[PDB]
């Protein structure tokens, strides 16, 4: 498996437009490009708000946060049984791949995923926060 | 129910028959409470030589203006 | 008539029916002792 | 609420009143175009003025009344 | 007597208080007829207030400035004075009461704990049982004070729940 | 992906907006300020002088009222300069009004327009 | 950034990954429970802190815990 | 044939547990060396709503 | 990018939204959360941060001299001081029409000022201030000494002079030196001030910087007092005749004990005032040689501390290892402090109203009413915050291993009875304490008010009897004339106190009912439940059955989501957040009786409360409803009076009040995702997109929205209950 | 004496409430949004 490359040249779904796409933040600070596969033209409901219709083949849309994108990838998944992927697009022309980050799903496990934030031990066993006072800055004993 | 029962008490703890001789000082009244614990005092003196609860849902009005006379009716 | 009293015999219907019947033994012993202050 | 203020406060000020000998007193006195353009005015000549009846009314048939408006600050 | 107070067969706002309670009765009255069902209530409304006054005033009680019975709640003036009616008697008769109704409770919770479905019984009154338990539960003082003595009213306290202070 | 409406795809009220002193781009900040500021004086002074505490009273009813409106558009002259110092620090074309000394020169352009609009304003009631 | 913590108490059940919805959590391979697998939090600068993670998780006490931490865009979830 | 008999009855000794100091039914014991081999079901829900819960050898008591 | 604005939190400056201001300027005073802090820094932020807040209060004491002494009637109060208004300060305001410039003109000014309320008059006057001259020289004495405690605070900042860690734990020595010098000898001062200045001004004898290094203050000059003759000061003290401020009537004693009121003024004597500080200031002193510093005598607290535990183990460890967790946690000590403080708030209040210490100040009623109110508030606030920051001790100070069967550790221990039973006191208090009240109303309004239940309240009366009283004939102690307790202070100071006590005229000691009786029971529900909520989240800081691990989270923090059937408002500062409502209906409910009570004794009817406090109906009508009037009258459509400004200040609490209860009731998501559209309404409206902010438009947070409803119910509180008390006190009198 | 002049609230009034907070709102406003370097 290998990273794939964002095509911008890619149809969009058939969309009249709406009031809730992306603002200024698109243009100054970044956005997000989902992009899918789909069988055959199918109506599906935008996250934020409306009702699109997918085209058959290669399909791309883009949304102001990640979360839009996830939505958009948990319906398209649970209902019409596709297989979404998204980017995070800079005002610079940066593309970076988001999900499925290791090309497979995470809620099944894959090999080559390095565990990270796992404490080895329980909540129970956590120190008190005076042991954790006057540190650089606001700490949780969690955090150690 | 609800109507049967304003209907009942329009007919057996009120003053409609005597509000109808004189609805301008006759207060309409439908509700009498028990002589207990001092609650007694509620029934206040509406006219027409009865006491009671002076009622404010207007069905005198509305009987008085569909023809009902008589207690028998309601 | 077994569920029909297993009905009877539920929370809702059985405060309802020891409720009335606690206030109507109170409400009766206020009616044949009125006004009682002291012992 | 305050729909139902305005009507309360614009009959008893404006509509119902007794008639005299050339003339109509109103409930209120027809203040309520002097005093409804203020908070103040609603507080102390509707909300102050009006119930005066519903606080005294303990000892008559009314006390009830007057129980349930305490119970509802409750 | 107790406070500075004085007893209401003798006190002058006590009778004042039923003359002006009788004169707007009778105030009322007036406006009616003489056979006829509000005067009969009014007539049953006067008569019970007669009693109510006198009955108050034979009781003992302690009328104060206002003259209205004042009760008083220290044992020891209430035992002396003869005022044990006010506040005494009313509270042991209040501790029975509360205690039959804990006790019986308790009892059912008890019985019911070792079902199959305890909570089916929570819901579902078992009438029979409770009936039992409410008439078996007169003798809730000493039944409560033998639990005490043998050590069964309390649980242990590694068999309760606590949080992890 | 966005909602177009002929309120906001007309050629009139495109032509119009871009006929406003504020969306010229290329002109000098300072002369955009001086075109806004007479503008907006000119009819700042009215609700001061027909609606202010000194309205009843004759020959100080547009004295106050033009007083009014000069300080309004100070005030406004201040919050142009520190709005233009807070948001101008670092970093077709692009237009000069946003920066720092396209600002300032802006706030200072309206507040020069802003009283000359409101001194016009009191003589044209005289 | 909020703070996204995976304790040993983990049965690799799931759950939680499944109702993330920023894709903050995943799987990787263990050998501490029958799952033979243990949730990782290797995107917390996505996590908004909504805490479904928790909602979700069996375990008692919880295996995952969300400590909020600094507010950035991405953590606030703000689309503007 | 390590931890307690299928079926007993233990006391949950962990302090941030729901059920500490209760009762609870032994379901099955995990012969591996995993951390919580023990698995135990009660009769009272917690505040998710799960009534079973894994804990580890010095975690349970035979009570 | 990253903002300067918080210097003290990195983490708040690269915030990009609206809330990086609030949170900057709401963590601005928690130097424990602050980045890079550590012991020794937080200690003399502490020390600056003390030196600043006391160069604020000597800078608002100078000010409230000087405009008494520049815009004031100072000098023709002293002349009059029972039919003469004092004045606050002057009145300049702009959109003041001509009627409210006549209405706001009086008190013999020239021009519109303010009729204070604040009893500076009658205390300046007691202590020896006379004319403006004095006041102004007072004013820039205070303002030097706030310019002095500034720099104080500048300079302990500053290299060489920053105290060291060791120096602000040397717990002896402080304490040492609070008790023989800021509490002894600032008594003693005082003492030597009162018998100098204060005692010969009342006489009509003037002593001032010029000439009290040539004016006796006795006329044994020392003599006495250094050959032990210490009765020769109570000799010839002033008679019943005395004028105060005069010398008609006056002795020539500076030390008595007489007691009771003066005839003239209604308050305390100078000479007994200067008595109890000289004998306070002895204590005082004595008290601060208990400790060991430098010299080998003296004790060290932490000896004391592990000396004190029960053979028996009934309190386990004892107070082992006390020292060092109260030592090493600000947060204890501030939560020790607050809490005296508190307690010694209310007992002024208390001992203020009952027991007058200044002039002609029984007789102004607005004086008394204001500072009553004014001191239980602000207990109550004080009250709230020791049990917050005890809350906060168990979150960050807490350290169960150090304080290991310790009494701190055992109350974590049966946490869960405390609580239990605090419920239980107030659920037993507020179920028959609404049942009687309940009762008494429904009695009321059937017309049988002889049928309600008025429980005298005989333990309240036998302690009055015991002071004296002999209204209830319980004849015991000071009460019977045969008595040991009677017989041995009849020649020292019973007889000014029990004359005083006697009379029903004052405040001391004054009748009690049944009304009294239920409205006490009222004021212990509020007092038992803000306490359980207060404990409650005390204890249950550090964790519960719900969330194990709340210590973890900090002491504030907004829930821990909908999971495990929902936990909103479940930290420590949600209880604390809670427990405010509960403080502010307890306040409410004393000085509503309070206020009642007096406001029926001026009358001269105390019957109207004695008959009208037993029912809830006849304390809202005979006591808000009646008392209202002149109020809302302050400005109506026939004109305005002096009264309007009261009238405003009461809609302006009210309007305060109800905008907290927008912040209390609806949430944060609602309004966020109506900043949302709000935000794409700005982006897409030209002529105003060239505008943008810097700061992203957010709703407030949870925590921020409940600061802020709590805010706003607290100011609406404070100011309509200030202006109604005020208004209907004045007016009436 | 320290008394002030007759014109003093004419002028420090009008002063403390709207020269002074101006300033010190546009001051701190600066402060606020200023970015580090």
């Amino acid at each position: 498996w290998t990273v794939p490359t964002l095509n911008p040249d890619t149809p969009s779904p058939i969309f009249g437009g709406s009031t809730g796409g992306l603002l200024r933040k698109a243009q100054t600070e970044e956005f997000y490009v989902i992009t899918w596969e789909a069988k055959k033209e199918q109506i599906f409901e935008m996250p934020t708000g409306g009702a699109a219709i997918m085209r058959q083949g290669p399909n791309l849309l883009k949304f102001g946060k990640k979360e839009q994108c996830l939505a958009l990838t948990t319906q398209l998944r649970n209902k019409f049984k596709l297989t979404p992927c998204f980017y995070r697009v800079f005002p610079d022309g940066k593309v970076q791949y988001l999900h499925p980050a290791d090309g497979v799903y995470p809620e099944k496990v894959n090999a080559g995923r390095v565990g990270a934030n796992q404490n080895m031990r329980r909540i129970g066993q956590n120190v008190n926060p005076i042991k954790v006072k006057f540190s650089g800055r606001m700490m949780s004993p969690a955090e150690i | 129910i609800w109507l049967s029962g304003m209907y009942f008490h329009g007919a057996r703890f009120s003053n409609y028959e005597a509000w109808l001789s004189d609805p301008t000082h006759i207060k309409p009244s439908a509700q009498v409470v028990w002589p207990i614990v001092g609650q007694e005092i509620l029934n206040g003196d509406v006219g027409g030589g009865f006491q009671g609860i002076q009622i404010t849902s207007g069905f005198f009005q509305l009987w008085r203006a569909s023809g009902i006379t008589s207690e028998l009716q309601l | 008539m077994k569920d029909f009293t297993t009905y009877l015999s539920t929370a809702p219907v059985i405060a309802t029916i020891w409720f009335t019947f606690t206030a109507g033994l109170l409400i009766e012993i206020n009616r044949y002792f009125p006004d009682p202050l002291v012992f | 609420s305050i729909v139902i203020f305005h009507f309360s406060w614009k009959m008893q000020s404006d509509v119902w009143g007794t008639v005299t000998a050339s003339g109509v007193s109103h409930i209120t006195g027809g203040n309520f175009a002097q005093s409804a353009n203020t908070i103040n005015g609603w507080l102390r000549d509707f909300l102050w003025a009006q119930s005066s009846q519903v606080i005294q009314s303990y000892g008559s048939a009314l006390s009830a009344y007057g129980l349930i408006f305490l119970g509802a600050h409750f | 007597d107790i406070a500075g107070l004085t007893p209401c067969s003798e006190s002058k706002a006590y009778a004042k208080l039923e003359k002006k309670e009788l004169k707007t009765l009778e105030k009322r009255l007036k406006q009616y007829e003489a056979d006829s069902a509000p005067a009969v209530a009014l007539k049953a409304t006067m008569e019970r207030t007669k009693a109510r006054f006198a009955n108050y005033a034979k009781a003992g009680l302690l009328c104060g400035n206002d003259g209205l019975p004042h009760l008083i709640a220290d044992p020891g003036l209430a035992l002396k004075y003869g005022h044990a009616g006010e506040v005494f008697i009313p509270t042991f008769g209040f501790l029975y009461v509360a205690g039959y109704i804990g006790y019986v409770g308790r009892q059912y919770l008890i019985a019911v704990k070792g079902e199959a479905k305890p909570t089916d019984k929570e819901i579902i009154i078992d009438v029979p049982l409770a009936t039992k338990l409410a008439w078996q539960g007169a003798g809730w003082p000493l039944a409560a004070v033998q639990e005490l003595q043998r050590g069964t009213l309390l649980e242990k306290e590694e068999n309760i729940t606590v949080s992890p202070r | 992906g966005m909602l177009e409406t002929p309120v906001t795809s007309a050629p009139i009220v495109a032509t119009y907006l871009s006929n406003l002193p504020a969306y010229r781009t290329g002109v000098a900040p300072v002369l955009r300020g001086v075109e806004i500021g007479l503008a907006h004086g000119f009819l700042l002074a009215g609700p001061f002088i027909k609606l202010g505490p000194l309205r009843n009273v004759p020959e100080t009813a547009e004295i106050a009222g033009s007083l009014s409106a000069a300080g309004l558009v100070l005030i406004l002259a201040l919050c142009l300069s520190i709005y233009g110092s807070a948001q101008f620090q670092s970093t077709v074309a692009r237009d000069p009004l946003f920066s720092a000394d396209g600002w300032s020169e802006f706030a200072a352009g309206f507040l020069v327009g802003g009283e000359a609009g409101v001194a016009w304003a009191y003589v044209c009631t005289q | 950034a909020h703070i996204v913590k995976i304790y040993d108490t983990c049965i690799g059940c799931t759950q939680c990954v499944r109702a993330c919805p920023l894709d903050v959590l995943e799987m990787v391979p263990w050998d501490g429970c029958k799952a033979s697998q243990m949730a990782s939090a290797p995107r917390t600068e996505d996590c908004v802190g909504c805490k479904r993670c928790e909602t979700a998780c069996p375990t008692d006490f919880l295996s995952v815990r969300v400590y909020l931490g600094s507010e950035s865009t991405r953590s606030m979830g703000l689309s503007y | 044939e390590v931890g307690p008999k299928r079926g007993s009855l233990v006391k949950i000794l962990r302090p941030e547990s729901y059920w500490f100091n209760q009762v609870g039914k032994v379901v099955s014991v995990d012969q591996s060396g995993v951390r919580y081999p023990v698995v135990v079901r009660f009769e009272n829900q917690n505040y998710a709503g799960v009534t079973t819960n894994n804990y580890a050898l010095d975690e349970v008591v035979a009570a | 990018a990253t903002k300067l604005f918080p210097k003290f939190s990195q983490g708040l400056a690269q915030d990009p939204t609206t809330r990086r201001i609030w949170y900057g300027l709401a963590m601005a005073h928690d130097f424990e959360s602050h980045d890079g802090m550590t012991e020794e820094n937080l200690y003399q932020k502490i020390f600056a941060s003390h030196f600043g807040q006391l160069s604020i209060i000597f800078l608002w004491t100078s000010g409230n001299l000087f405009h008494v002494a520049w815009q004031g009637n100072f000098e023709q109060w002293v002349t009059d001081p029972v039919h003469i208004r004092p004045i606050a300060h002057a009145i300049w305001d702009p959109h003041f029409g001509q009627p409210a410039v006549e209405a706001f003109t009086r008190g013999g000014a020239s021009g519109p000022v303010n009729i204070s309320t604040s009893g500076v008059y009658q205390w300046w006057y007691t202590i020896g201030m006379r004319t403006n001259q004095d006041l102004y020289v007072g004013s820039v004495f205070l303002a030097l000494v706030s310019a002095i405690f500034l720099f104080a605070g500048w300079l302990h900042l500053q290299p060489n002079f920053q105290p060291s860690l060791s120096w602000f734990k040397d717990a002896e020595s402080r304490l040492n030196h609070h008790l023989s010098g800021l509490f002894g000898v600032s008594s003693l001062a005082w003492t030597g001030h009162l018998v100098h200045v204060a005692i010969p001004e009342s006489r009509g004898q003037h002593v001032g910087w010029d000439n009290f290094l040539s004016v006796l203050p006795h006329p044994q000059g020392l003599t006495p007092f250094f050959t032990g003759n210490w009765a020769a000061y109570a000799q010839s003290p002033d008679t019943a005749s005395h004028v105060f401020g005069t010398a008609q009537g006056s002795g020539q004693a500076i030390l008595t004990f007489l007691g009771g009121f003066h005839p003239q003024t209604q308050s305390l004597w100078l000479t007994d005032m200067a008595h109890h500080h000289l004998a306070i200031a002895v204590i005082f002193i004595v008290a601060g040689h208990m400790y060991r510093t430098n010299f080998g005598i003296g004790h060290r607290m932490q000896a004391i501390l592990e000396a004190h535990t029960p053979p028996s183990g009934s309190l386990g460890a004892g107070h082992k290892g006390l020292f060092d967790t109260v030592n090493n946690s600000l947060h204890f000590q501030l939560g020790l402090a607050l809490a005296s403080v508190g307690t010694i708030t209310s007992l002024v209040a208390q001992h203020m109203y009952s027991l007058p210490p200044y002039a002609f100040q029984a007789i102004d009623f607005t004086t008394q009413a204001a500072l009553y109110t004014h001191h239980q508030y602000i207990a109550g606030f004080i009250m709230c915050g020791a049990f917050a920051h005890g809350a906060i001790f168990f979150i960050r100070d807490y350290d169960p291993e150090q304080n290991k069967g310790n009494v701190l550790a055992r109350m974590l221990d049966h946490k869960e009875a405390l609580i239990s039973h605090l419920s239980w006191v107030s659920l037993f208090l507020g179920f028959h304490t609404l049942g009687l009240y309940v009762h008494n109303d429904v009695m009321q309004a059937f017309g049988t008010p002889e049928k309600q239940i008025l429980i005298e309240p005989v333990f309240a009366q036998w302690i009055q009897a015991a002071h004296g009283k002999a209204l209830y004939g319980f004849d015991f102690l000071l009460s019977s004339k045969t008595s040991a307790a009677f017989a041995n202070g009849q020649s020292l100071w019973l007889p000014g106190w029990l004359d005083a006590i006697n009379n029903n005229q004052n405040s001391l000691f004054l009748t009690i009912g049944p009304g009294d009786f239920l409205v006490h029971h009222a004021i212990a529900l509020g007092l038992h439940t803000t306490t359980l909520i207060l404990v409650k989240g005390a204890l249950d800081a550090r964790g519960s059955k719900l969330m194990p691990d709340k210590k973890d989270f900090g002491y504030s923090f907004p829930c821990d989501g909908p999971g495990r059937g929902g936990t909103c408002d479940i930290s420590a500062y949600d209880a604390f957040y809670l427990a405010v409502f509960w403080m502010l209906n307890t306040i409410g409910w004393v000085t509503f009786y309070w206020h009642w009570k007096h406001l029926t004794l001026w009358q001269g009817n105390v019957a109207q409360f004695d008959e009208s406090s037993t029912y809830l109906m006849g304390w809202l009508r005979d006591y808000l409803w009646l008392n209202s009037s002149q109020l809302i009258n302050g400005y109506n459509p026939f004109g305005m009076n002096s009264l309007s400004v009261w009238a405003w200040t009461f809609l302006f609490g009210h309007l305060i009040y109800a905008t907290g209860f927008m912040f209390l009731i609806s949430w944060r998501g609602y309004w966020q995702e109506l900043i949302e559209t709000l935000v794409w309404a700005h982006e897409k409206t030209p002529l105003a997109n060239l505008v943008y902010w810097k700061d992203k438009p957010v709703a407030l947070s949870i925590v921020q929205a409940r600061l802020v409803g709590l805010a706003h119910f607290s100011v609406g509180y404070i100011f309509t209950y200030a202006a109604f008390l005020i208004a209907s006190t004045s007016g009436r009198f | 004496p320290f008394v002030p002049p007759s014109w003093a609230p004419s002028v420090f009034v009008p002063l403390t409430g709207l020269v002074l907070p101006a300033i010190a709102m546009a001051t701190l406003f600066v402060y606020i949004e200023k970015e580090a370097p």
